[PDB]
C-alpha cells in the first residue's frame, strides 16, 4: 500500500529532519513565507501602507540597507480584507498595496503553529515528555499578537509589525505613543520575564561551569571533560548549591535540579505569555496606566510626575506619527 | 536546644524588618492625606 | 483520608485536583461546587451592578457587563435602550444567588460527605473514562440539555416578549421575532463565510431573524446529536483516532473552549446586533465612523462641500472610495468602511454613502448618536481613564466591549495553553512515558544515528 | 594567633548569612543604597531639582516614585552631605538631590562588594569563580549607565533617576535624542538578553521533558536526590530531538552551560560599550546616504525616516519639561505636528 | 410590612451565615453525625422557607 | 439602585462579588492546615 | 543547619508573639505618627500640598547655582 | 459609615472561611 | 505554647492583603487621586 509507506515515511524518526503531519503542513507554508520574504526584502517596490498614496520603500534595491529594509505591511485601505494575489488585477497592484506582507505573515503564522505541533509530535515519537511545545507557545503567542491580533483589534493589517528592523522600531514607538505600553503591567511582567531569563541563564550557566569536575589538564578545553552520552553528572550539584546558598542564604538555593530547571523554563515563558497578552489586550485598546495630572496641589495646580514627562514624549510621538493620515482630532484607531 | 538569640541573622532580619514596618505605617498614614 | 496525599496518589498538592480523576463522587462534588461558584458570580455581580446602576446614564458608562446581557434579551428596556424597570435585573440576580446556594450545598455534600466513587452506588451515575458508551451517553444527555437551552433562547425571542432589536424601524426596540430564518442556505452560508474583513464569518450576523433561526437549528441539531450519542457507540475510526481517558476529554474541551473564547472576543468587538451599542457602547469601527460623520456634519453646516473637499494627500477629506468603488468615509476610518450601524444606514445608497442624503437627510438624532459614539470610543487605560493614552485624568470610562474582549482573549489563550498541556500529557500517559524516560529501555538508544 | 587571623575566622564562619571580608564593604553599602532608595521614594521630593513630585508623601504611586537626579547646575558634584552644596544640612541635601549620588555611589561600592563576595565564597567553597565573571556584566551596565553616561554629559541630571517611570523616561529620552534603537551595540545587547531568555526557557523545558523516570510519582520533582551520581535527564534524547526539530543541537553539556553564561554577559557588555559612545553623544543616529537621498528626493520614504520624524516630535515636545534648567519656551507654532490630531 | 420583610431577610442572612459555617463542619466531623444530620435538615428546610417568605413579602412590600 | 426595601442590605451586596476569589484563597489555607501533604 | 533556631520554630512560639504584638504595632504607629504629625515634611523638606507654589505664581522653584543652592532653596521657602 | 459596614461584612466573610478551617482543625475533623 | 504555622501564615497574608488594599484605596482617594 502506497499510503502505508507514505505514512511510515512521514512519521519516521530516522529522517535527518523530522517531518510528521504538522511538518507536512509546516514545510510548504514556511518555504513559501521564506522565499517570498527574501524576494520582497530584496526587490519589492514601495508600498502605500497608510492608504494615502504615500508609498514606503522597504526593499534593498529601492534604497535600503539591512537595518532600514522591511517588508511593508499591507495598505490601510485594505484593512482586514483578505488580499491574495488572485484578488488583485495585476502583480503591480498587488505589490503596490502590500500583498506580500499578507502572504508572508499568513504562511508564517500557520507554519509556526505547525512548528509547535511538530515539536509535540517528535516528543511523542521519541518517548519524551510533551511540554517543549508549551514553552514555544510563548514566542508563538508573541508573533500572533504582533502580526494578527493587533491588526484585528485595530482593524487593519497596516498596523501589524513590519518585517524589518527599523519597521519594528517604528511599531514600538507608535505603540508606546498610542497605548503607553511601558506603564502596562503585562509589559512590565514581560520585562521581568526577559531580564530574569537572561539573569537566570547567566546564573545557571556560571554555576554549572563553576562546579565542573576536573577531568582535563590545563592545556585542553574543559569541554572535553564531558563525553556525549555519559552516565555520570559532569558537575558537582552539591558544590554549586553550597556556593549559591552561601551567596544569599541556604533556602534561596535550589538543591533539586528538576525544580531548578522547571523554574528556568517557567519564569521567562510565563513572563512572555503575559507580555504577548499585553499586546493583545492593548489591541483592544485597554491601555497602560494613565497618571496624567494625578498629583494635584491644595489650590488645584497640576504637580508633574515622571508620568507627565512620559506623557510629553508620548505626545511628541503621537502628533508626529503618520503625519498625513489623520483628518480628525482623535486618533480613534 | 540551647539556641542563642542575638546573632548575625537576628541583626540582618531586624535591620530589614524594623524600618519596613515603620515605613508601612508611614505610607498607611499617607493614604489619609487630603489636598 | 483516601487519596489525599502524595504518597498514595502520586500527585503533589499543587496538582491535587488530579487526585480526583478516578473518584467519581468527589469529582462530581468539585464540578457541582464550581457550578455553584459560576452561578454565585452571576447573581452577586448582577446585584452589585444593579446597586450602583443609574438608569438614566447609559449602561456602557457604568462598567456593566451583565445588565447589558439581560437588557439585550428584552428584560427591563424600552425604545432606544432606555431602562424602564430594573426589577427583572434584580430577579435574575437573586434567583442566581439562591440557586448558587443550592448548587454549593450539593457540591460540598458530594465533595466531602457523599460516596467517593459512584460506581458501587449506581451503575447509571457511576462511570469509567475508558467506557466509551457511557461517555457518549453522558455527552448525549448534556447535548440535549444544551439544545433545550438554545430553544429557551428561541422561546424568549418568539413567545415571551422578544429580544432587543437595534435595527428595529424607528430606533432599537424590543421586538417579537415571528419569522426566524429557517433556510439552511442562509444559516450555513454564515457558517461558510470568510473570517476576514468585509465578510466576518458568523460575527457578521446582523439581524435577529438569523439569530433566532440559527438557534432553532442549533437546538434541533444538539437534541438530535444527543439522541444519536445516547443510542450509538463510537465507530471504529473514532475509537482509533482519539485517546479515551479523562485528561484527554478535558483537553478536547479545553481546545473547544479556547476557540469559543476567541470567537466571543471577536463577537463582542465587532458585532453590534447581539451586542447593541445602546448597552455595550459603540464598537471601535463604529466610533471611528462616528467621528468622521460628526466632522462631516459640522463642516457641512459651516458651508463646506464635503464631496469635493480634498485632504492633505489628495484623497477626499470626508468622502472617498473603497477599493471596490463604494463611497465611504475618508481618513484612517477608510479601514472601517465595512461597518454597518442603524444610525448610518439611512445615509447609504446603492453605491455606498449618498451625497444628496448626506446634504439633506441627516437628522438631529443621528448627529447626537455620532457625537456620543465618537466621545465614547472603546479606548481607555487600565485604571479607567477614558480616551487615548495621552489624555489627562478627567473621564472615568473604559468600554465594556474592551473589558469583555481583553478578558476573554486572555482566557482563550490560556485555555489553548491548557489544551496543549493536557493533550500532550494525555498522549504521554496513554503511551506510558508521562513520568519520564525508562533508563533501561530508552527509545533513542534503539534508533540509528542521524549521521 | 594574631587578631587578623581571629577576625578572619569569625568573618568566614558558617552562618545563615555569610559575612566574609567582602561583607564589610557589601552590607553597609548595599543596605544604604536600598535604604536610601526606599527613604527617597517614600519621603523625598524632586520639586527643586526637576519640578516633579516623586515620593509617596506627595501622592505618587509605586510606578511614579523615584529618587531623582540632582539639578543640572550641580554638574558632576559628588554632593557629599558635608560638601560645599549642602554644608551638613540633611534637609537641604535631600532637596538638592544628594540622595541620588548617595544611592549611586553606595550602590557602586555595594556591587563591588557583591562581586568580591562571589570571589571570596568561590574561594572558600572550592569552585571556579565564573559567577563573579558573569556578574561583571551587570557591573559594566551600572557603571556605563549610571556613572559614565552622566559624566560624559553636562551633569548628573541626565543620568537615570532611581524609579520605574523615571527609567521609562530615560528609555524614551534615549530614543528621542540618541536614536538608541538604531545603535548596533544596543542591537547586540537586545540579542544577548532575548537569547539568554530563550536559552533559559529552552534549556529548562528540554531538561524537564527529557527526564528519566526515577520514581513512581506522577510529580517528578521527588525523583531527584542531590547526592546521586547519574544524570537526571537524557542528553542523547534531547540531542536527537533538537537535531531533528531544529537541525542543530548541543551535544556537550559543559559547552551548553558555558554558552548560557556567554550570551547575556556578552550582550550586556556590548550595550555598555554603546552607552559609553552615547555618553560622548557618539550616536548611530542617521545613515548619511539615506539622508542625502531623502533631502534631494521628496518621494523617498523609509521606516527609518519615519522614526527620525518621531524623534523630532519626542525632542520638541519633551524638552521644555524634561530639561527645565534650559528654560525652553517653545511656542505652539514651532512644535512639529502632523495634520489634525 | 417593611419591618417584617427586613426581619425575614435579616434572618435569612443570619441563617445563611450559620449554614455556611456549620454544614462543612458537620459534614467533615464524622463523630457528630446523628444530631448534626437533623440540624442540617432543619436548617435547609428553614432556609428554603425563609427564601419563599422573603419572595412573597417582596411582592407585598 | 436596588429596590428600596433592600437598601439596608446595600453594603453586603457591595462585598458579594469578591467571595469566589476568597474560595481560591481558602483552598491554600486548607492546604496549609494539612501541611501541603 | 547553621546553629541558629529555625524560623518556623521561632514564629510559632508564644514568646515571639508576646514580644512582637508589642513591637510591631509600636513601629507601625511610630511611622503613622511620623507622617500624621507632619514631621516627615520637616525632616526631608518635602512640600505640603499648599507649599508647592505661592498664591499667584506658576513658576517652579528650580535650583540654578551650585554653591549658592542652599541659599536659593531658602529664598524659595521664604517666598512660601 | 457605609464603608465601615462594607469592611465589617468583608471581615466576617473572610474570617468565616478560616473559621471553618480552624473549627475542623481543633475538632480533629476530616480536613 | 505553639501557634499553628498555618494560622500565622493566614494572619500575615491577611495583613498584607489589608495593607495593599489600603494602598489601592489611597490610589483612589486623597493625594494622587487626580480629584
Ligand atoms: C499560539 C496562540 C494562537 C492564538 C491566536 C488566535 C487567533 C484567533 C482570532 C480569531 C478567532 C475568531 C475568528 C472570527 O470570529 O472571525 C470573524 C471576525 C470578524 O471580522 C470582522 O467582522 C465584521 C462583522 O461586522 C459586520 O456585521 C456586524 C453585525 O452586527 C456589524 O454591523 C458590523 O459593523 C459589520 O461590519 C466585519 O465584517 C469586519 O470587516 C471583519 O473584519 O474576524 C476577525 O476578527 C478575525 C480576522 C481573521 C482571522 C483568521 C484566522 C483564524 C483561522
Ligand atoms: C569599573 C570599576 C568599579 C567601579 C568603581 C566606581 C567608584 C566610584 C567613582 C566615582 C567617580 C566620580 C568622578 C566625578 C567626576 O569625574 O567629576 C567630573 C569632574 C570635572 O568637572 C566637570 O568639569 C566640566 C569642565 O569644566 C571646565 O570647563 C568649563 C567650561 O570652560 C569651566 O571653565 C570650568 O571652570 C572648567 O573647570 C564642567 O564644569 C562640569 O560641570 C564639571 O562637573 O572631574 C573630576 O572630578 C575628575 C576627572 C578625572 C577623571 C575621572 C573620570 C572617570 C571617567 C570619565 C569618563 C568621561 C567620558
Ligand atoms: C473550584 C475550586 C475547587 C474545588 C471545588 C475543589 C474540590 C476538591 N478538592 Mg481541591 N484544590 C483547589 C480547588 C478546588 N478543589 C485548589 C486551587 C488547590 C490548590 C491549593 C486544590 C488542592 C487540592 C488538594 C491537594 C486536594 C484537593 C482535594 C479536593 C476534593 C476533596 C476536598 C476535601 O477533602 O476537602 C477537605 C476540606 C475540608 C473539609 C475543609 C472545608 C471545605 C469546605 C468545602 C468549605 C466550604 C465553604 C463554603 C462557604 C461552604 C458552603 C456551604 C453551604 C452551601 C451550605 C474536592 C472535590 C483532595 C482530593 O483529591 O481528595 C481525594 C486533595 O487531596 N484539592
Ligand atoms: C476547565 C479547565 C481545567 C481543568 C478542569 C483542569 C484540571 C487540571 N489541571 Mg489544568 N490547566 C487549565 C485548565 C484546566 N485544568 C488551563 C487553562 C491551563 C493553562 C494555564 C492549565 C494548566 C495546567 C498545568 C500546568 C497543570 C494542570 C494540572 C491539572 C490537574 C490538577 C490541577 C490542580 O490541582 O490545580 C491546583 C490549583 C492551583 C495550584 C492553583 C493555581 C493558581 C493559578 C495558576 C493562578 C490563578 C490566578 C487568578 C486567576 C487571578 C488572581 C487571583 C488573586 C486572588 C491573586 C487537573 C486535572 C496539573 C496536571 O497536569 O496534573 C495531572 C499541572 O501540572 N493544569
Ligand atoms: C450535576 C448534578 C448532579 C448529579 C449528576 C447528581 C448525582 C447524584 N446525586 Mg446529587 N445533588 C446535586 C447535583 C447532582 N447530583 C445538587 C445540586 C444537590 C443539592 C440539592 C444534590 C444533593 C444530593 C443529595 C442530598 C443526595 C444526592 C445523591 C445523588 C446520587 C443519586 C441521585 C439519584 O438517584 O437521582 C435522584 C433524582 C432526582 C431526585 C430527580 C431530580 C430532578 C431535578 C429536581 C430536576 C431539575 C431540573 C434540571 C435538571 C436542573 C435545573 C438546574 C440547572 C439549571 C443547573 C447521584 C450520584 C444521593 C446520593 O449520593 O446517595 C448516596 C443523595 O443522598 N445528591
Ligand atoms: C459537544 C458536542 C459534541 C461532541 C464532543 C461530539 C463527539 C463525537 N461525535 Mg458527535 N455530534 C454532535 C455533537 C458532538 N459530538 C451533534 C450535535 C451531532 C448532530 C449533527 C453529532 C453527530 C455525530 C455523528 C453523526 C457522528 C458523531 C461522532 C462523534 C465522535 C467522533 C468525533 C470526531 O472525530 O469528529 C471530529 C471532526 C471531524 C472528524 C471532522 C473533520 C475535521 C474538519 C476538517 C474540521 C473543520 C472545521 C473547522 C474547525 C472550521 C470550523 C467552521 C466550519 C463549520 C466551517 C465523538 C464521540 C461520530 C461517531 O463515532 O458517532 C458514533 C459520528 O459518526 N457525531
Ligand atoms: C564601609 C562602608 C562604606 C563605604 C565604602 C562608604 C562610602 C562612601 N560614603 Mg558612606 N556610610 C557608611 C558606610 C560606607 N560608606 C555608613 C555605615 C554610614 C552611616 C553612618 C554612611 C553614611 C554616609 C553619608 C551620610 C554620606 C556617605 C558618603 C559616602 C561617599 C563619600 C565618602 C567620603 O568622601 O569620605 C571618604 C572617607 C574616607 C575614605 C575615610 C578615610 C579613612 C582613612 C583610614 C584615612 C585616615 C584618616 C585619618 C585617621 C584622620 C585624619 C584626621 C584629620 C587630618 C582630618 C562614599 C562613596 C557621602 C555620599 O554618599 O555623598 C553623596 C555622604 O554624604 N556615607
Ligand atoms: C470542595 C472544596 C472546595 C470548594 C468549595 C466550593 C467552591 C463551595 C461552593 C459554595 C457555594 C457556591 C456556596 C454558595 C452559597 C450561597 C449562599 C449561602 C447564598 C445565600 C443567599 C442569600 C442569603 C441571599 C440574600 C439576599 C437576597 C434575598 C436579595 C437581597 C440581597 C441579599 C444578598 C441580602 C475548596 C476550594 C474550598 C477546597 C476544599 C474543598
Ligand atoms: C446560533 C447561531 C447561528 C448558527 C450557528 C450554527 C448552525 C453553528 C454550527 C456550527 C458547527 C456545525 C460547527 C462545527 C465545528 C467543527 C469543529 C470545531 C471541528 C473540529 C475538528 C477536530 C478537532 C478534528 C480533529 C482531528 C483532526 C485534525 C484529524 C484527525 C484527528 C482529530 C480527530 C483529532 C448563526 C451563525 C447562523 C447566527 C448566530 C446564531
Ligand atoms: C538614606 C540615609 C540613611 C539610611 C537610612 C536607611 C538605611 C533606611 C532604611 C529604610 C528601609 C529599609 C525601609 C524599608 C521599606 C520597606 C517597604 C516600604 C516595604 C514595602 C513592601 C511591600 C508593599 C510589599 C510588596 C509585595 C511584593 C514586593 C510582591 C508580592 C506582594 C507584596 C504586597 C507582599 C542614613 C540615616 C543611614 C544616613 C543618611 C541617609
Ligand atoms: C451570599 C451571602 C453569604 C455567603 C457567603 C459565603 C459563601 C462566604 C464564604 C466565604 C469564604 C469561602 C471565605 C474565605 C476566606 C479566605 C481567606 C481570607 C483566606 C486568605 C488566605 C491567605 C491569606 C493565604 C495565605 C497563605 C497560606 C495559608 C499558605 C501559603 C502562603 C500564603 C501566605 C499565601 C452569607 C452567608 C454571608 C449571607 C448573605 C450573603
Ligand atoms: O495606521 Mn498605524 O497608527 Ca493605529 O492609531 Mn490611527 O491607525 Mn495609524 O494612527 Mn495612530
Ligand atoms: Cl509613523
Ligand atoms: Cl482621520
Ligand atoms: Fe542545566
Amino acid at each position: 500500500n502506497l499510503w502505508e509507506r507514505f505514512c511510515n515515511w512521514v512519521t519516521s524518526t530516522d529522517n535527518r529532519l523530522y517531518v510528521g503531519w504538522f511538518g507536512v503542513i509546516m514545510i510548504p507554508t514556511l518555504l513559501a513565507a521564506t522565499i517570498c520574504f527574501v524576494i520582497a526584502f530584496i526587490a519589492a517596490p514601495p508600498v502605500d501602507i497608510d492608504g494615502i498614496r504615500e508609498p514606503v520603500s522597504g526593499s534593498l534595491l529601492y534604497g535600503n540597507n539591512i537595518i532600514t529594509g522591511a517588508v511593508v505591511p499591507s495598505s490601510n485601505a485594505i484593512g482586514l480584507h483578505f488580499y491574495p494575489i488572485w484578488e488583485a488585477a495585476s502583480l503591480d497592484e498587488w505589490l503596490y498595496n502590500g500583498g506580500p506582507y499578507q502572504l508572508i505573515i499568513f504562511h508564517f503564522l500557520l507554519g509556526a503553529s505547525c512548528y509547535m505541533g511538530r515539536q509535540w509530535e517528535l516528543s511523542y515519537r521519541l518517548g519524551m515528555r510533551p511540554w517543549i511545545c508549551v514553552a514555544y507557545s510563548a514566542p508563538l503567542a508573541s508573533a500572533f499578537a504582533v502580526f494578527l491580533i493587533y491588526p484585528i483589534g485595530q482593524g487593519s493589517f497596516s498596523d501589524g509589525m513590519p518585517l524589518g528592523i527599523s519597521g519594528t522600531f517604528n511599531f514600538m514607538i507608535v505603540f508606546q505613543a498610542e497605548h503607553n505600553i511601558l506603564m502596562h503591567p503585562f509589559h512590565q511582567l514581560g520585562v521581568a520575564g526577559v531580564f530574569g531569563g537572561a539573569l537566570f541563564c547567566a546564573m545557571h550557566g556560571s554555576l554549572v561551569t563553576s562546579s565542573l569536575i576536573r577531568e582535563t589538564t590545563e592545556t585542553e578545553s574543559a569541554n572535553y571533560g564531558y563525553k556525549f552520552g555519559q552516565e555520570e553528572e559532569t558537575y558537582n550539584i552539591v558544590a554549586a548549591h553550597g556556593y549559591f546558598g552561601r551567596l544569599i542564604f541556604q533556602y534561596a538555593s535550589f538543591n533539586n535540579s528538576r525544580s531548578l530547571h522547571f523554574f528556568l523554563a517557567a519564569w521567562p515563558v510565563v513572563g512572555v505569555w503575559f507580555t504577548a497578552l499585553g499586546i493583545s489586550t492593548m489591541a483592544f485598546n485597554l491601555n497602560g496606566f494613565n497618571f496624567n495630572h494625578s498629583v494635584i496641589d491644595a489650590k488645584g495646580n497640576v504637580i508633574n510626575t515622571w508620568a507627565d514627562i512620559i506623557n510629553r514624549a508620548n505626545l511628541g510621538m503621537e502628533v508626529m506619527h503618520e503625519r498625513n493620515a489623520h483628518n480628525f482630532p482623535l486618533d480613534l484607531a | 536546644v540551647s539556641y542563642p538569640i542575638f546573632t548575625v541573622r537576628w541583626v540582618a532580619v531586624h535591620t530589614l524588618a524594623v524600618p519596613t514596618i515603620f515605613f508601612l505605617g508611614a505610607i498607611a498614614a499617607m493614604q489619609f492625606i487630603q489636598r | 483520608a483516601t487519596n489525599r496525599d502524595q504518597e498514595s496518589s502520586g500527585f503533589a498538592w499543587w496538582a491535587g485536583n488530579a487526585r480526583l480523576i478516578n473518584l467519581s463522587g468527589k469529582l462530581l462534588g468539585a464540578h457541582v461546587a464550581h457550578a455553584g461558584l459560576i452561578v454565585f458570580w452571576a447573581g452577586a455581580m448582577t446585584l452589585f451592578e444593579l446597586a450602583h446602576f443609574i438608569p438614566e446614564k447609559p449602561m456602557y458608562e457604568q462598567g456593566l457587563i451583565l445588565i447589558p446581557h439581560i437588557a439585550t434579551l428584552g428584560w427591563g428596556v424600552g425604545p432606544g435602550g432606555e431602562v424602564v424597570d430594573t426589577f427583572p435585573f434584580f430577579v435574575v440576580g437573586v434567583v442566581h444567588l439562591i440557586s448558587s446556594a443550592v448548587l454549593g450545598f450539593g457540591g460540598v455534600y458530594h465533595a466531602i460527605r457523599g460516596p467517593e466513587t459512584l460506581e458501587e452506588y449506581s451503575s447509571f451515575f457511576g462511570y469509567d473514562w475508558k467506557d466509551k458508551n457511557k461517555m457518549t451517553t453522558i455527552l448525549g444527555f448534556h447535548l440535549i440539555v444544551l439544545g433545550i437551552g438554545a430553544l429557551l433562547l428561541v422561546a424568549k425571542a418568539m413567545f415571551f416578549g422578544g429580544l432587543y432589536d437595534t435595527w428595529a424601524p424607528g430606533g432599537g426596540d424590543v421586538r417579537v421575532i415571528t419569522n426566524p430564518t429557517l433556510d439552511p442556505r442562509v444559516i450555513f452560508g454564515y457558517l461558510l463565510k470568510s473570517p476576514f474583513g468585509g465578510e466576518g464569518w458568523i460575527v457578521s450576523v446582523n439581524n435577529l431573524e438569523d439569530v433566532v433561526g440559527g438557534h432553532i437549528w442549533i437546538g434541533l441539531i444538539c437534541i438530535a446529536g444527543g439522541i444519536w450519542h445516547i443510542l450509538t457507540t463510537p465507530f471504529g475510526w473514532a475509537r482509533r483516532a482519539f485517546i479515551w481517558s479523562g485528561e484527554a476529554y478535558l483537553s478536547y474541551s479545553l481546545g473547544a473552549l479556547s476557540m469559543m473564547g476567541f470567537i466571543a472576543t471577536c463577537f463582542v468587538w465587532f458585532n453590534n446586533t447581539v451586542y447593541p451599542s445602546e448597552f455595550y457602547g459603540p464598537t471601535g469601527p463604529e466610533a471611528s465612523q462616528a467621528q468622521a460623520m460628526t466632522f462631516l456634519i459640522r463642516d457641512q453646516k459651516l458651508g463646506a462641500n464635503v464631496g469635493s473637499a480634498q485632504g492633505p494627500t489628495g484623497l477626499g477629506k470626508y468622502l472617498m472610495r473603497s477599493p471596490t468603488g463604494e463611497i465611504i468615509f475618508g481618513g484612517e476610518t477608510m479601514r472601517f468602511w465595512d461597518f454597518r450601524g442603524p444610525w448610518l444606514e439611512p445615509l447609504r445608497g446603492p453605491n455606498g454613502l449618498d451625497l444628496n442624503k448626506i446634504k439633506n437627510d441627516i437628522q438631529p438624532w443621528q448627529e447626537r448618536r455620532a457625537a456620543e459614539y465618537m466621545t465614547h470610543a472603546p479606548l481607555g487605560s487600565l485604571n479607567s481613564v477614558g480616551g487615548v493614552a495621552t489624555e489627562i485624568n478627567s473621564v472615568n470610562f473604559v468600554s465594556p466591549r474592551s473589558w469583555l474582549a481583553t478578558s476573554h482573549f486572555v482566557l482563550a489563550f490560556f485555555f489553548l495553553v491548557g489544551h496543549l498541556w493536557h493533550a500532550g500529557r494525555a498522549r504521554a500517559a496513554a503511551a506510558g512515558f508521562e513520568k519520564g524516560i525508562d533508563r533501561e529501555s530508552e527509545p533513542v538508544l534503539s534508533m540509528p544515528s542521524l549521521d | 594567633r594574631g587578631w587578623f587571623d581571629i577576625l578572619d575566622d569569625w568573618l568566614k564562619r558558617d552562618r545563615f548569612v555569610f559575612v566574609g571580608w567582602s561583607g564589610i564593604l557589601l552590607f553597609p553599602c548595599a543596605y544604604l543604597a536600598l535604604g536610601g532608595w526606599l527613604t527617597g521614594t517614600t519621603f523625598v521630593t524632586s520639586w527643586y531639582t526637576h519640578g516633579l513630585a516623586s515620593s509617596y508623601l506627595e501622592g505618587c504611586n509605586f510606578l511614579t516614585v523615584a529618587v531623582s537626579t540632582p539639578a543640572n547646575s550641580m554638574g558632576h558634584s559628588l554632593l557629599l552631605l558635608w560638601g560645599p552644596e549642602a554644608q551638613g544640612d540633611f534637609t537641604r541635601w535631600c532637596q538638592l538631590g544628594g540622595l541620588w549620588t548617595f544611592i549611586a555611589l553606595h550602590g557602586a561600592f555595594g556591587l563591588i562588594g557583591f562581586m568580591l563576595r562571589q570571589f571570596e565564597i568561590a574561594r572558600l567553597v572550592g569552585v571556579r569563580p565564573y559567577n563573579a565573571i558573569a556578574f561583571s556584566a551587570p557591573i559594566a551596565v551600572f557603571v556605563s549607565v549610571f556613572l559614565i553616561y552622566p559624566l560624559g554629559q553636562s551633569s548628573w541630571f541626565f543620568a537615570p533617576s532611581f524609579g520605574v517611570a523615571a527609567i521609562f523616561r530615560f528609555l524614551l529620552f534615549f530614543q528621542g535624542f540618541h536614536n538608541w534603537t538604531l545603535n548596533p551595540f544596543h542591537m547586540m545587547g537586545v540579542a544577548g538578553v532575548l537569547g539568554g531568555a530563550l536559552l533559559c526557557a529552552i534549556h529548562g523545558a528540554t531538561v524537564e521533558n527529557t527526564l528519566f523516570q526515577d520514581g513512581e510519582g506522577a510529580s517528578t520533582f521527588r525523583a531527584f536526590n542531590p547526592t546521586q551520581a547519574e544524570e537526571t535527564y537524557s542528553m542523547v534524547t534531547a540531542n536527537r530531538f533538537w537535531s531533528q526539530i531544529f537541525g542543530i543541537a548541543f551535544s556537550n553539556k559543559r559547552w551548553l552551560h558555558f554558552f548560557m553564561l556567554f550570551v547575556p554577559v556578552t550582550g550586556l557588555w556590548m550595550s555598555a560599550i554603546g552607552v559609553v559612545g552615547l555618553a560622548l553623544n557618539l550616536r548611530s543616529y542617521d545613515f548619511i546616504s539615506q539622508e542625502i537621498r531623502a533631502a534631494e528626493d521628496p518621494e523617498f520614504e523609509t521606516f527609518y525616516t519615519k522614526n527620525l520624524l518621531l524623534n523630532e516630535g519626542i525632542r520638541a515636545w519633551m524638552a521644555p519639561q524634561d530639561q527645565p534648567h534650559e528654560n525652553f519656551v517653545f511656542p505652539e507654532e514651532v512644535l512639529p505636528r502632523g495634520n489634525a490630531l | 410590612m417593611t419591618i417584617l420583610f427586613q426581619l425575614a431577610l435579616a434572618a435569612l442572612v443570619i441563617l445563611s451565615f450559620v449554614m455556611v459555617i456549620g454544614v462543612p463542619v458537620a459534614y467533615a466531623s464524622p463523630q457528630d453525625w446523628d444530631r448534626s444530620k437533623q440540624l442540617i435538615f432543619l436548617g435547609s428546610g428553614l432556609w428554603i422557607a425563609l427564601v419563599l417568605v422573603v419572595g412573597v413579602l417582596n411582592f407585598f412590600v | 439602585k436596588l429596590p428600596e426595601a433592600y437598601a439596608i442590605f446595600d453594603p453586603l451586596v457591595d462585598v458579594l462579588p469578591v467571595i469566589p476569589v476568597l474560595f481560591l484563597a481558602l483552598a491554600f489555607v486548607w492546604q496549609a492546615a494539612v501541611g501541603f501533604r | 543547619t547553621t546553629g541558629e533556631r529555625p524560623f518556623s520554630d521561632i514564629i510559632t512560639s508564644v514568646r515571639y508573639w508576646v514580644i512582637h504584638s508589642i513591637t510591631i504595632p509600636a513601629l507601625f504607629i511610630a511611622g503613622w505618627l511620623f507622617v500624621s504629625t507632619g514631621l516627615a515634611y520637616d525632616v526631608f523638606g518635602t512640600p505640603r500640598p499648599d507649599s508647592y507654589y505661592a498664591q499667584e505664581q506658576r513658576s517652579i522653584p528650580l535650583v540654578t547655582d551650585r554653591f549658592e543652592a542652599k541659599q536659593q532653596v531658602e529664598t524659595f521657602l521664604e517666598q512660601l | 459609615f457605609e464603608v465601615i459596614a462594607q469592611l465589617t461584612m468583608i471581615a466576617m466573610i473572610g474570617i468565616a472561611g478560616p473559621m471553618i478551617i480552624f473549627l475542623l482543625a481543633v475538632r480533629r475533623g476530616n480536613l | 505554647g505553639r501557634i499553628p504555622l498555618w494560622i500565622v501564615a493566614t494572619v500575615a497574608g491577611m495583613g498584607v492583603i489589608v495593607i495593599v488594599g489600603l494602598f489601592f484605596y489611597g490610589a483612589y482617594a486623597g493625594l494622587g487621586s487626580s480629584l
